[PDB]
């Protein structure tokens, strides 16, 4: 066992991806 | 992706000779698997082909001359079904390429965004 | 104690068991499942009889809260009630004794 | 019950007793006048409930009381008006008369010494009060509301009944009688409906009838309906609507396409039909009157058959914008709540004949 | 409810999030139960399309099915003519969903905090307190979306934390 | 000559005046000249109505010419009455603008309306 993660459980996790995700796509495309 | 039916579709030379010999019809097959209202295509490439197989595939010509398909045209003497097809797939990202060519299936799997086909009308996502 | 406006339906006169049946309908605005108590004490004064001539039962409230419909009685006399009234309900009243067994 | 009184020949409408009376508001919205002596009551834009009393037909209405609020009455618990009250209501039995309007609350009022004996907070602040409706020989109240609700209360005992949803815009206009049943119109959705309040259902009658179609009738020989602004009941199987285009629209219970509509009434004057601003009809009758601010009571007879209707005729004796009709009998005595402007806060264009006050029209038999 | 084919496969894995990221969701199995219902549907829709023009089979069960679209509030009136119907797609029951038609009504100011918004005993359509957030509104329920009577930003109580900020004042700085 | 065109019917009318109503009802809506002057100017604005019964009415025609500097539809309608009462409003606004809005609840109608403006500006 381990005390590693400390990652969010459920929706808000979701909602930082889509974050992260956007701020990537924003770079490439432009 | 901002893809909307209804759904345009191109048809190279190895589909109709897969087509009729496993007896699945063209635009009622691919109203099947793709579940909305097709709109098929033929280029100049690709039919002009089928004239030299033409003595032993007189089936695949009088059936790719029908008001249900559509006429496509492009402008160059000497290219093929092969690679007039690849360019029109790269500089727009609003077709579905129908075929089973390995040779032709490795260059459409590069290319991000592309909807594919299967043996005759049973579709595969990208 | 928020103006409970017991309404009533459904009253069809039964002489042949001296009694009227009617449909008691309990609004209750700010208001949660008030009792049987009082409900008999504030219909017998729509019919000035006496609370222990006034039967009362059922009452499977609405869903959330703010209505009440229950099934309500009505005699002509205290006598009446110890004859046609069930024998626990009377108990339940505090008409009667349970001799238990 | 269903109509009965036959009285629409007996009216001797060409020598009607007109009158008015100038007061001293400005903008009086509505106007009710109670019958077991008759009184009446006015409330106005300038914050005011005036109270006449009318059972001496032959003299315009005098005064006995009045009462006017102000800008004390800021929170809303506060026995007092502080906004444009919309509508007033007296109760059945002589005892109470409501009031409300912008200022969102219903102040209940005693008839005797003129006192507010109840305040009532909507308690949304889209609950402003338009059109207040009692059920006749009872103390239900309906309280038509702008955010799209009915509200029912008991007056006796000051308490809340139960609401009633489903409109799309707000409700102006609602109309009832003994039974226990109204018509509500939502008066920009261009429908109608009515309410069954212990069956808890509603019957959608439907307006909107495209003036194209009526092209049509054009090439076989208009104006849009786009709100249906008043709603009024004849009997407990029929009633009427008045619209925005001089239509008025006659309905049947049984009937999901109007029965009747009646083309372009008080007229126009691209070009821009009259509102009909005004509508009530004396219970149980084949009569009713319908007013403008075009400057004449238009009063039409129900045919017997329940399937159109006739002029009786007009009274020009009232310019301005007709707010509200009452109507009350022993004869009948006509009162209509002249007002400079639309009840809603609307804007008029060029009134010929700026005034404030009630005009009174006598028929005999 | 039915799995989709292909379970990782990359124009459809992030086409997933761009749709958890507008609408704001938490399982794709509450995406593919909604593909799963539109489905069944269009199964049935390729159905009418084959049989004979004015088929009372192509009315009863074609147009009423064609009214039901418009009564739940996705097929718009003008598009009435059964070949919309192949052409609808996947977030249009998305966007009949309760959570997003209240971020639409202004109120909400993101996806996220009107999920909070609904499983906290707040906002009514009607007069029945909704807290599941797929109540896929009828369209004739939309201008009735408001505030309760109850649950402060609707008054008549400040509640069980501002109360205790009221509670908090009156003990050190009063009394 | 005209000065009038393009000048709406009457299910058109009617239904422009119900979209007005939904807009007042989202806040999505400018009220005046001014206003709507400023919001073609920001290039906020989807598209703008005026009306026919406003004297004079020349205060009003800087509008076609704004607009087809950006190419902003835009349709007459007969009453500044109604065009005020379809604000949620009860005194008369001679003209109206739309902003813009992709997080609109009423987005749909306000693309049928661009849709029967544009087939009707051509």
């Amino acid at each position: 066992k381990t005390e590693k993660p400390k990652k969010p459980k459920g929706r808000a996790y979701k909602r930082l991806l889509y974050t992260r995700r956007f701020v990537n796509v924003t770079l490439v495309n432009g | 992706q901002a893809i909307k039916p209804p759904y345009q579709v191109l048809i190279d030379t190895n589909f109709i000779n897969f087509s009729i010999q496993k007896k699945v019809d063209i635009v009622r097959g691919m109203m099947d698997c793709l579940l909305a209202k097709c709109n098929p295509l033929i280029t100049d490439c690709v039919m002009a082909e089928l004239e030299k197989l033409g003595p032993k595939y007189r089936i695949a010509l009088k059936l790719a001359r029908d008001p249900r398909i559509k006429r496509l045209s492009c402008s160059h003497k000497g290219t093929y079904a092969d690679d007039c097809l690849v360019h029109r797939v790269l500089q727009h990202k609003c077709y579905i390429v129908a075929t089973n060519d390995a040779g032709l299936k490795q260059r459409i799997r590069k290319i991000p965004g592309i909807p594919l086909m299967s043996v005759g009308g049973h579709a595969y996502v990208i | 104690s928020d103006a409970v406006t017991i309404r009533t339906r459904k009253v069809i006169s039964n002489p042949l068991l001296a009694r009227k049946q009617f449909v008691v309908d309990v609004l209750h605005p700010n208001r949660a499942n008030v009792s049987k108590d009082e409900l008999r004490e504030k219909l017998a004064e729509v019919y000035k009889a006496e609370k222990d001539a006034v039967s009362v039962f059922g009452f499977r409230t609405q869903f959330g809260g703010g209505k009440s419909v229950g099934f309500g009685l009505v005699y002509n006399s205290v006598a009446e009630a110890k004859k046609f009234e069930p024998t626990y309900r009377l108990v339940r009243y505090g008409l009667a004794e349970k001799v238990e067994k | 019950g269903r109509v009965f009184r036959y009285f629409g020949d007996k009216l001797l409408i060409s020598e009607a007793k007109q009158s008015f009376t100038r007061v001293g508001e400005n903008n009086l919205t509505c106007i009710s006048c109670f019958q077991p002596r008759l009184f009446a009551y006015t409330v106005s834009k300038d914050l005011q409930l005036t109270k006449y009393d009318i059972t001496d037909f032959s003299k315009r209405p005098k005064k006995l009381k009045y009462a006017k609020g102000g800008a004390k009455y800021i929170p809303n618990t506060t026995e007092g008006h502080y906004d444009e009250i919309l509508t007033v209501a007296a109760s059945p039995d002589g005892k109470y008369v409501v009031t409300g309007g912008r200022d969102r609350k219903l102040i209940v009022w005693s008839t005797e010494s003129l006192s507010p004996v109840k305040v009532i907070p909507t308690k949304d602040r889209r609950g402003e009060v338009l059109s207040l409706a009692f059920r006749k020989n009872s103390d239900q109240l309906y309280a038509s509301c702008a955010d799209f609700k009915i509200r029912t209360y008991s007056i006796n005992q000051f308490s809340q009944l139960e609401i009633l949803y489903g409109h799309h815009d707000i409700v102006e206009d609602i109309s009832a009688l003994a039974m226990e049943r109204c018509v509500t119109v939502g008066a920009r959705d261009r429908t109608a409906m009515l309410w069954k309040i212990p069956d808890e259902t509603r019957l959608t009658f439907r307006g909107g009838d495209e003036p194209q179609k009526l092209l049509r009738r054009w090439m076989k020989e208009f104006f849009c309906e786009g709100s249906i602004d008043v709603v009024s009941m004849v009997d407990d199987f029929h009633f009427i609507t008045g619209s925005d285009n001089g239509n008025i629209c006659l309905w049947s219970l049984a009937k999901k396409k109007p029965i009747f509509t009646e083309r372009i009434a008080h007229g126009i004057l691209l070009l821009q039909p009259f509102w009909i601003t005004s509508l009530y009809a004396i219970p149980y009758s084949n009569v009713f009157i319908s007013g403008s601010w075009s400057g004449s009571l238009k009063v039409w007879k129900i045919s017997d058959n329940l399937r159109s209707f006739e002029l009786l005729g007009e009274l020009s004796g009232a310019k301005g914008v007709v707010t509200k009709i009452q109507v009350v009998e022993s004869k009948f005595r006509i009162l209509a709540s002249i007002a400079k402007e639309h009840r809603l806060g609307r804007w008029i264009a060029n009134v010929s004949g700026a005034r404030n006050g009630i005009y009174s029209a006598v028929i005999d038999q | 409810y039915s799995t989709p084919k292909r379970p990782y496969e990359s124009s459809r894995l992030d086409a997933e999030l761009k749709l958890a990221g507008e609408f704001g969701l938490k399982n794709k199995k509450e995406i593919y139960r909604i593909s799963f219902q539109l489905s069944k549907i269009r199964r049935a829709a390729r159905d009418l399309l084959t049989r004979d023009e004015k088929d009372p089979k192509r009315l009863f069960e074609g147009n009423a099915l064609i009214r039901r679209l418009v009564r739940v509030g996705v097929l718009s009136e003008d598009k009435k003519k059964l070949d919309y119907v192949l052409a609808l797609k996947v977030e249009d029951f998305l966007e009949r969903r309760l959570q997003t038609q209240v971020y639409k009504l202004g109120l909400a100011k993101s996806v996220h905090h009107a999920r909070v918004l609904i499983t906290q005993r707040h906002i009514a359509v009607g007069k029945q307190i909704v807290n599941i957030p797929s109540f896929m509104v009828r369209l004739d329920s939309e201008k009735h979306i408001d505030f309760a009577p109850t649950s402060p930003f609707g008054g008549a109580r400040p509640g069980r934390v501002a109360r205790r900020n009221a509670a908090r004042k009156a003990e050190a700085s009063g009394e | 000559n005209p000065k009038a065109f393009p000048l709406a019917d009457a299910a058109l009318t009617q239904q422009i005046l119900d979209v007005v109503q939904q807009a007042a009802n989202l806040r999505q809506l400018k009220k005046g000249a001014n206003e709507a002057t400023k919001t073609l100017n920001r290039g906020i604005s989807e598209f703008i109505i005026m009306a026919a019964d406003c004297e004079p009415i020349e205060i009003l025609l800087h509008l076609p010419l704004l607009c087809e500097d950006k190419n902003v539809p835009y349709v007459f309608v007969p009453s500044r009455v109604a065009l005020g009462r379809a604000c949620g409003v009860s005194r008369p606004v001679i003209a109206a603008s739309i902003t813009t809005n992709d997080a609109s609840a009423i987005k749909t109608q306000i693309y049928a309306v661009k849709d029967k403006i544009e087939t009707l500006l051509i």
